[PDB]
């Protein structure tokens, strides 16, 4: 059923004419008069007309010889067993040359709200092995744990860097790791394909790319693929996944675009008045559920414009992930890698995956005791720099010297080097050891002398 | 044949009737003058066409004739040391057929000499199962640069003849027994500006470019396929920047893009870049440059069609093989040329009034760029740098265009007017400036020179970040007060932004500076950096360290200005500053 | 005793002139942009309302 | 033919709908003829199918729809060039004022006129002796150079002005120039300043004047800047002469066109004014500069008020933007009894480069500028260290920079709105000024050139 009935063009926005049974969103693609074949996407509809936004643009349509078709459902995404390995498109098309998968079934994108009395709360601790990550603000499965950066701070190397060390422990499920990629660079793309080829991971891991130069309405659904291909490794075959999303902030200016498609007025800073909602569509479907051994986990990431927070991109995050871990400047330029700051970073859901029977029993009584003797030292040197190295008591001058100690040693790991839990833990022993044993008040007599060297 | 007719005009928008045979984005010749549009958007019968020329005189009823193709750039003999506009338009032609000092109307004109006679040396023979991109032979544009003739896309077959001698673009050169048919071809061909060439594969920019500036070849590296933004307020030497790079660079060819910004920049440039020589290039600047100037008062609508014609040429000569860098100054010109389409079509305006569509718009110019290989199996690489000109409003970088810019470049020179009014040139802020080819361009330069380059730059930034930190409390407890031997970091660090990094581009020795030079400069000071924490450790007071320095930092002040062949100045230089403690300490 | 007039003059000086100029102006830029902000969103709905 | 309707659809502020018309073009010059007789010029802003939007310039006060007609003159917006201009005066529109004879126009010259071809136009390299010490050495202004004048609203730019438009004379030349004054929204008393200044000086018999005061519609101020700007390039141009462009209110001309776009109910962009500012700005102001064979020039000089007194404010934001640099003003200094009062920081020249050097001035000139400005940066923000925290809180080269940096404002900016220095002795005062700081410090300059030019 081809129509030839086009009416108008405006923008990338299209108008069809004398059509029924069309549905709101629906898929549909135009044949052109040359031949060249294009989809679109029904934005609005009305009684005896439907209006459409063509994803690959308006450039070179005869709306008198050109004719639309309607494909009766909106983006679905094929479901298979055979998927782990491969690398697609933000639509769900495979990119990377290789068997075209046949699909068990296909889902709606959008996916279904789950029961909050269905909802069990996640304890299983997951090790990422970076030490900022995995001891002072601890990955927690089903936890929502975003990273914030900024344009040019590594958080494309810190990406790459936790999905190749992301590993359950003990647990005999299988680990997930579905990626996805939001509105980037080529050579970002590239960088992570390759980086997830050779560490084998690639052969862990599922990928979603999306380029920069790839339509906005197809850069908006490549989360929804990927949170739908997590859906379908973890509630329906068991498995623990851990979902990773680049960038959020490319994310937020293309569903920005779209709006001004439809013609809806912002609502704030530019962006639409629905953006915490879509946000927590998209966030808020992750964890474990009653009587299934499933996990979502996931870790998006986004580039604060001209690092602010109070930016509406990580601010309404803030109110729907739980924690936050940012990364910065002035840490990136003073060679520390990941440039982490633990300070500002935060995880709600620590203390769930710390203690015996997850990590070392000191995991919860060490993290807080190199956190407080962190300020503290951070303090030490700003008064020493503006009254001279004298003026300082000089435990106040270790604790000034146990500061910088403590970013370049335990904070400042590489980009590919990987540090499992216990190699950490006994790490701070060995940093929280320059200090004399008379301060640490945060350790009990079971633990100080158990493992202080 | 069909003749549209003209129901409204409203400045640069017309619409008219009767346009439903023409296509989308076609151009078009509107009113009775025919000056040159393009239909934008087409409702029912009624297209909109945004006009490239003033429209001042054009009323209703006023016929328009589609041309059924759209926006496209000629590729051949006759294209380089060439002054075009934004729909690319010979401006000499222009001035020897219009016989005006001034920009007529509804006066057309081929981009090429199609009179001229160019010797073609075919170098392939005949009977050859070419495909698209595939090279048939070359013609010596310049005397630096050979105009290799390729296959255009869309054919593929077997060669039946093909001929050295002298032609014009016009009259066939070879013919390709394509299944379609038979198809001869020529030396020109034409592409669609917006849309991109198509290439084999896509590959990783890792060859840094020679820019002569010191602060950014050293600092803030831009690799050969690189993206670089220079956004900063008016008056902070964005396009003096520009110039300097695409007079000095080590790359085969340059396309300065001129869009939006003042006309006596461009008459400069061709005033000025014929008397200019200089490497790898024996011969002279014009015989490697390209301008597409478009100035402020010019057409609005013209605007982003410089811009889209300059990456076009740029990919014409990518796919040669070819090392090539696009200048587009201003990209914002662009951005504000788009701000007013949008507003003339009562769009829903995003950010600043500026499209929503800016951010992709934007994305797809610089994705368009890089070094990749070629079509055909020849697999030559060609390369294309962007350098991009942003001019935020009051200096605010969190602007739409900045923002959606820095989220698709690995390179940004941030420029700030508090340099800029020390005249601290160039005005690079290089606290906040940064590159991400950074580690990439260290390790082919510490590779290339054999000297330690990498552990070099990366000191010479923390004197630097030290620097600003310690001024920070100079405000608060003073100069004399605490940290004595930081006083002298603040001294060398003076020394770099003062003798190292303000690169005066007017002087006739440090407009450019070879990374060989450019080494002695950078070794000398952070020498002298640890020599001066060698007598602080022994415990020579810093006051009469300071004199030796005076002593001997009169002369590295200078070393900006010794020539390039003498650089064993600047490398014995050093050897006397190696000296002065032996004498000072006892 | 000299030094404590130059420390006692800093003080006072970051105390009275410093902070309250930079707590006074960060008001006045937050209520410009406070007012910058809306003044274009009813601009917006009118070029929604066309 | 003659052209003309009786069928006016609506009366709407300065806009006005004609309908069940035909052949009328864009931008196209029309005349309102009102029930009583009265003619009132507008032009044509958007023509539809039988219908067409006209802006009125005069107004349309006490304008009866039904009983009036318009008539389509078939021709742009238009001005009547002619020699007998100069030693004239006349209206936002072109209409004589002065009460001398009717002129026989020579020619008739669309306002908008034509962009200049880039090959054609030669660049500019003239150094302009204009008296005033930080213009001519540290700013430099050359002939055929766009370089405007930000001020603010009670600051003195109609002084220095009047000082540049009597002190221009160019070194090498005999040649004076024959200014063009544009009178844009101001009051009499800021106009009478100009007029009285000229009468005096007698470069009223040197040039021609176009008048739009506060008394005058704000819609003839869209027109005559064009009409100035026209007149430039036809004496400088057609006739060879060497014309001076002065413009003020230029801030008065952005208002005008907000009046019109907000009429329209335009996309309005920041602070209202129209999307298309940049580039209605831009077409004034790049209608200047040298072209190849012809030995005129048009050199032009800009004055805005910017208000708030807010360099980011669209209006000196787009037009620094567009200009070949800008010569700020401050209150600062002004109470600070500085004449004039021109802050040499924020300032700035696109042309000083080809501009100065050997030839044309004297080769120190390139050095002794760049000095100057990292000295009085390092020692006005000395000054400012030292009123806070006390003289005895900076280092003894601080306070030679401090004295520096004052010495430099008392003297070297502030000259006198009514002396004129030449280049020369500019120059001579310039290393007295900087004579006083060790050789060691300066870094800036040519060793070999400092021995023969320092005192
Ligand atoms: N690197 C530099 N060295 C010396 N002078 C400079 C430099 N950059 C800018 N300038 C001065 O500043 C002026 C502004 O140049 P321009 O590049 O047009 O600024 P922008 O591009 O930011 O508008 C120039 O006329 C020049 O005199
Ligand atoms: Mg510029």
């Amino acid at each position: 059923k081809e129509y030839r009935t086009i009416k108008e063009v405006v923008g990338p926005l299209m108008a069809v004419e004398k059509v029924s049974g069309v549905k709101y969103e629906e898929l549909i693609e135009v044949r052109m008069q040359n031949g060249e074949i294009r989809r679109g996407q029904v934005l609005e509809v009305q009684e005896d007309k439907a209006m459409v936004q063509i994803f690959e643009g308006t450039s070179g349509i005869n709306l008198k010889n050109s004719s639309v078709r309607f494909l009766g459902h909106p983006l679905q995404l094929g479901v298979s067993e055979d998927m782990i390995g491969r690398v697609f498109d933000g639509l769900g098309r495979p990119k990377d040359n290789g068997p075209e998968i046949l699909p068990e079934k296909y889902l709606d994108i959008n996916g279904e709200v789950i029961n909050p009395i269905a909802r069990d709360y996640p304890d299983e601790f997951i090790q990422t092995g970076i030490s900022a990550i995995d001891h002072l603000n601890t990955l927690v499965r089903g936890q929502k744990l975003p990273v914030f950066s900024g344009s040019g701070l590594p958080h494309k190397e810190l990406a790459a860097q936790i999905a190749r060390q992301a590993t359950v422990l003990d647990s005999s499920d299988d680990f997930a790791v579905v990626f996805a990629a939001i509105g980037i660079t080529f050579e970002e793309a590239e960088f992570f394909m390759e980086d997830f080829r050779q560490t084998g991971a690639i052969d862990r891991s599922v990928m979603f790319m999306n380029l920069a130069n790839d339509p906005a309405i197809e850069r908006i659904a490549t989360p929804r693929m990927a949170l739908t291909a997590a859906e379908y490794l973890a509630y329906e075959k068991g498995m623990h996944v851990l979902v990773i999303m680049t960038d959020m902030t490319n994310y937020a200016e293309a569903l920005r675009e779209i709006s001004a498609a439809r013609r809806e007025v912002p609502g704030r800073r530019g962006y639409p008045g629905y953006l915490y909602t879509n946000l927590a569509t998209l966030f808020e479907r992750a964890g474990r559920i009653r009587g299934l051994k499933g996990s979502v986990t996931q870790i998006p990431i986004l580039t604060m414009p001209e690092d602010d927070k109070t930016h509406p991109i990580p601010d309404l995050t803030g109110y729907i992930t739980e924690g936050q871990i940012i990364l910065t400047r002035e840490l990136y330029k003073s060679g520390i890698q990941p440039p982490i700051d633990v300070l500002p970073s935060l995880s709600r859901l620590k203390d769930k995956g710390t203690g015996a029977g997850k990590t070392r029993e000191d995991h919860a009584a060490t993290m807080n005791q190199l956190f407080a003797a962190y300020a503290q030292g951070k303090q030490a040197k700003e008064l020493a720099v503006v009254l001279g190295e004298s003026a300082l008591s000089d435990i106040d001058k270790i604790y000034a010297k146990f500061a910088e100690r403590f970013e370049n040693e335990y904070v400042n790991q590489g980009f590919y080097t990987n540090r499992t839990i216990t190699e950490t833990l006994d790490l701070g022993w060995e940093l929280l050891a320059m200090l004399p044993r008379t301060e640490l008040k945060r350790i009990k007599d079971d633990l100080l002398d158990k493992y202080l060297p | 044949m069909q003749i549209g007719k003209i129901i409204k005009v409203s400045g640069p928008l017309v619409m008219a009737e009767n346009m439903s045979e023409a296509s989308i984005q076609d151009m078009c010749l509107v009113g009775d003058l025919g000056v040159i549009g393009e239909i934008i958007e087409m409702r029912q019968d009624v297209a909109s066409i945004q006009v490239y020329e003033e429209t001042s005189g054009i009323g209703p009823g006023e016929p328009v004739r589609s041309t059924g193709e759209a926006l496209s750039v000629e590729l051949g003999p006759g294209i380089i040391s060439q002054m075009f506009d934004g729909i690319q338009r010979p401006l000499d032609t222009f001035m020897e057929v219009t016989q005006s000092n001034f920009l007529g109307r509804g006066v057309q004109l081929p981009a090429l000499d199609h009179e001229k006679q160019w010797w073609f040396e075919a170098t392939i023979e005949e009977g050859t199962e070419v495909s698209a991109g595939d090279i048939i032979g070359y013609v010596d544009e310049t005397k630096i640069i050979q105009h290799k003739i390729m296959v255009p896309n869309g054919i593929k077959g077997t060669v039946q003849k093909i001929e050295s001698g002298s032609f014009t673009i016009d009259d066939p050169i070879c013919v390709i027994e394509t299944e379609q048919g038979l198809k001869e071809l020529t030396m020109m061909q034409k592409w669609p500006v917006r849309r991109g060439r198509p290439i084999k594969q896509k590959l990783n920019p890792d060859v840094p470019m020679i820019t002569g500036q010191r602060v950014i070849d050293t600092f803030f590296p831009v690799t050969k396929g690189g993206a670089a933004a220079v956004p900063g307020p008016f008056g902070a030497g964005k396009t003096v920047v520009q110039h300097q790079i695409a007079k000095w660079s080590d790359v085969d060819l340059v396309v300065y893009v001129g869009c939006g910004e003042r006309g006596n920049e461009m008459t400069d440039v061709v005033n000025e870049f014929p008397e200019l020589i200089d490497p790898n290039t024996g011969e002279s600047l014009m015989e490697r440059t390209v301008l597409i100037a478009n100035t402020s008062n010019m057409p609005v609508a013209a605007r982003e069609a410089s811009i889209y014609t300059g990456i076009t040429i740029a990919e014409y000569f990518r796919d040669m093989g070819y090392d090539v860098a696009i200048m587009a100054d201003s990209t914002s010109r662009w951005a504000e040329a788009l701000r007013e389409m949008s507003g003339r079509l009562e769009e829903m305006p995003g950010d600043e009034g500026y499209p929503a569509y800016l951010g992709s718009r934007l994305a797809e110019y610089y994705e368009r760029s890089g070094r990749v290989i070629a079509l055909g199996s020849d697999q030559r690489e060609g390369s294309i740098t962007a350098i991009s000109a942003v001019s935020p409003s009051g200096g605010d970088i969190s602007e739409p265009v900045t923002q959606n810019t820095l989220r698709v470049v690995k390179v940004f020179w941030g420029l700030d007017s508090s340099l800029a009014q020390k005249r601290h040139f160039p005005s690079i802020n290089w606290i906040q400036s940064y590159s991400l080819y950074s580690t990439e361009v260290g390790r082919y330069m510490d590779q290339i020179l054999q000297q330690d380059w990498s552990d070099m730059v990366t000191e010479g930034m923390r004197i630097l970040q030290e620097e600003e930190q310690l001024n920070e409390i100079v405000r608060l407890v003073g100069i004399d007060s605490l940290s004595d031997n930081d006083r002298l970091t603040l001294e060398v660090a003076k020394s770099i932004r003062e003798d190292y990094l303000q690169q005066n581009a007017f002087d006739d020795v440090d407009t450019f500076t070879s990374r060989e030079k450019q080494f002695n400069m950078l070794k000398v000071i952070l020498t002298f950096g640890k020599e001066a924490r060698k007598a602080l450790s022994l415990g020579a007071y810093f006051n009469e360290i300071m004199e030796g320095t005076v002593a001997v930092r009169e002369r590295i002040s200078r070393s900006k200005y010794i020539p390039e062949e003498e650089l064993a100045k600047i490398s014995s230089i050093n050897e006397e500053i190696k000296e002065t403690i032996q004498l000072i300490v006892s | 005793a000299e030094e404590i007039e130059k420390t006692r003059r800093r003080v006072n000086a970051l105390e009275y002139m410093t902070i309250p100029q930079l707590e006074e102006t960060i008001y006045y830029i937050k209520m410009k942009l406070e007012e910058n902000e809306r003044a274009e969103v009813t601009r917006l709905i009118k070029v929604k309302n066309m």
